[PDB]
């Protein structure tokens, strides 16, 4: 028996038919409704485990499910070209800098 | 359909694009601009362009066991490197070509004068 | 995105130059 | 053959389609006619004015009038993002300013030397 | 979302390197003098 | 957004067009030290 | 219980199932079985590992259970949920992680200078 | 209007850190 992931426009939810008890991780917000559970915004990156209890068609079965997100929007692609083209030319600053400190002392 | 089997699947989550060759037969063959430029084989239908950052233009195939199908030209002006000449960038413009000049050429004076 | 809060970071490293300068100005100055 | 010619100039988009110089030909986006008099249908230019990419995007067809869409020539796929007043920099003003601003700074600096050498 | 970190970074790598070919120059120009 | 990605490429060309003239400066300077050595 | 540890770097995913160390486990994906099918040799199975390449946000987002031999699929008392948008050569960097850089930059640039300094005796 | 105050914040400070070197550096 597994907890369904619903999805509105930007929270993603819990569902269950019978009281959830969080274990561990992101409890997000708890909500007046039993039986439910919200854990925010899209891009947060929810993540914890909480079991569950059964329904009335699979009742006397503990249930757990966890949940992951990794919609990064504080990635940042990193190119090869872009990279190697400064830390280069960095490296041959320093070593000019390091050149004036010599010719004066 | 009309001898049109070319189509490509875009509104997704990413920023990538797909050809894909409507047309039933095995082993597809994709072109561009009438050239052999790619293949494909089986458990795979719809060939990567890669994104739509990189502005995937071209004139692109598909022939199936049946006659070569008709091309259809993919243009995408997702152009990421615009700069947006308002009358403040131009004027941010003129700032940075002419305290950088006079900074050098006061430098250059006084390197001269040391001359 | 992090772009907004990115300059200041280097931009308060300008500052403190500048101010360390400052101070030494001064004290070459007055003193 | 002959591929279907687009230009965009600021926020309007105008393209053309080179395969027959004097016709009456028709244009559609999508089975939805254009074409017949907002927006501009010439002899052989079209000019998509305020053109926003989240409803102009799709297949324009071109064709001489009398002939069935889909026995053209080909389709075209446009998902072109615009803005107002503005430009885009490939190798042609990239590698333009940068010779002229070497060129200029060359030109400047050796005529202050010579001005202060005297 | 994912390219405009990777140009604001660049921008920053740009910043950086050009306050270093300031110095650079500087302490030359510095060194003419003495 | 929209604006943030053109202001970063009109400051990005901004400084590769001031460390054109910095490298110039310093070809500049070059030229006129080695002169004493 | 003891969580999946998901690794995602670049394209490739790494899931792993630690509840059932001593045995030869399976993997699913929507009551459907996924690793070990020997085919689309870009997936495989390990002792606990399981890496998913070619990974997308359309398909294979959804519950990966792991169950080791000679047990039925709904005997397992835990499930993942994994909705990951994986990315092509990029990493996940917040401002504090540049800071870092910025400030071990300088400190590495002075501590040359430092060095060049009293290397004139 | 948050974005650019950056950009043309370092080049003020720039210029004042530039113009204190110069004027320090004179007392020789
Ligand atoms: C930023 C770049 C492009 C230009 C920088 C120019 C700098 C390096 C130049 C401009 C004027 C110069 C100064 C002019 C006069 C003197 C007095 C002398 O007794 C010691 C050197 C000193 C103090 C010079 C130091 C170098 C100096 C500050």
């Amino acid at each position: 028996f597994k907890i369904p992931i619903e999805e509105l426009e930007d929270r993603v939810f819990v569902n269950c038919n019978t009281s959830i008890t969080w274990v561990e991780g992101t409890v997000g917000t708890l909500l007046s409704d039993i039986t439910r559970l919200d854990l925010g915004k899209r891009i947060l990156d929810p993540r914890g485990i909480y079991r569950c209890n059964g329904t009335d068609i699979y009742k006397d079965k503990e249930s757990t499910v966890q949940v992951h997100y990794r919609m990064c929007q504080s990635c940042v692609e990193l190119d090869p070209a872009t990279v190697a083209g400064i830390i280069v030319t960095d490296v041959i600053a320093t070593l000019l800098l390091a050149l004036g400190v010599f010719c004066f002392a | 359909k009309g001898n049109h089997l070319v189509k490509v699947y875009d509104y997704q989550e990413d920023g990538s694009v797909l050809l894909t060759c409507d047309a039933e037969a095995k082993n597809i063959t994709w072109f561009k601009d009438g050239k052999m430029i790619g293949f494909l084989t089986e458990d795979k239908k719809k060939w990567n362009l890669g994104s739509n950052a990189k502005d995937p233009r071209g004139m692109y195939q598909c022939k199936g066991s049946q006659n070569k199908s008709k091309p259809l030209q993919v243009y995408y002006r997702m152009c990421q490197n615009c700069i947006e000449l308002n009358a403040a960038t131009i004027s941010g413009f003129l700032f940075a070509e002419i305290v950088s000049i006079f900074v050098l050429a006061v430098g250059v004076y006084f390197i001269a004068g040391q001359d | 995105l992090l772009d907004p809060k990115l300059c200041y970071l280097l931009d308060g490293i300008l500052f403190i130059y500048g101010v360390i300068l400052t101070a030494l100005f001064l004290r070459v100055k007055f003193s | 053959q002959t591929p279907y010619k687009v230009s965009i100039s600021g926020t309007t988009v105008i393209l053309t389609c080179p395969q027959y110089p004097g016709s009456e030909i028709l244009w559609q986006h999508n089975d939805k006619n254009i074409g017949g008099d907002n927006i501009g249908s010439d002899e052989d230019h079209l000019s998509l004015k305020e053109f926003s990419e989240l409803e102009q995007s799709g297949y324009y067809v071109c064709y001489p009038r009398g002939s069935k869409p889909e026995d053209a020539n080909f389709y075209l796929y446009l998902r072109a993002r615009v803005c107002e007043n503005c430009m885009e920099m490939d190798v042609m003003s990239v590698a333009t300013i940068v010779i002229v601003d070497i060129c200029i700074t060359g030109g400047l600096l050796l005529l202050v030397y010579y001005w202060s050498k005297n | 979302t994912e390219k405009v970190n990777m140009m604001s970074l660049t921008v920053l790598g740009l910043r950086m390197l050009f306050a270093k070919t300031v110095a650079v120059n500087f302490l030359l120009t510095a060194k003419l003098f003495f | 957004t929209l604006l943030l990605q053109l202001t970063n490429t009109s400051a990005y060309y901004m400084y590769l067009l001031l460390l054109l003239k910095s490298v110039v400066y310093f070809a500049i300077i070059t030229c006129c030290l080695l002169r004493r050595t």
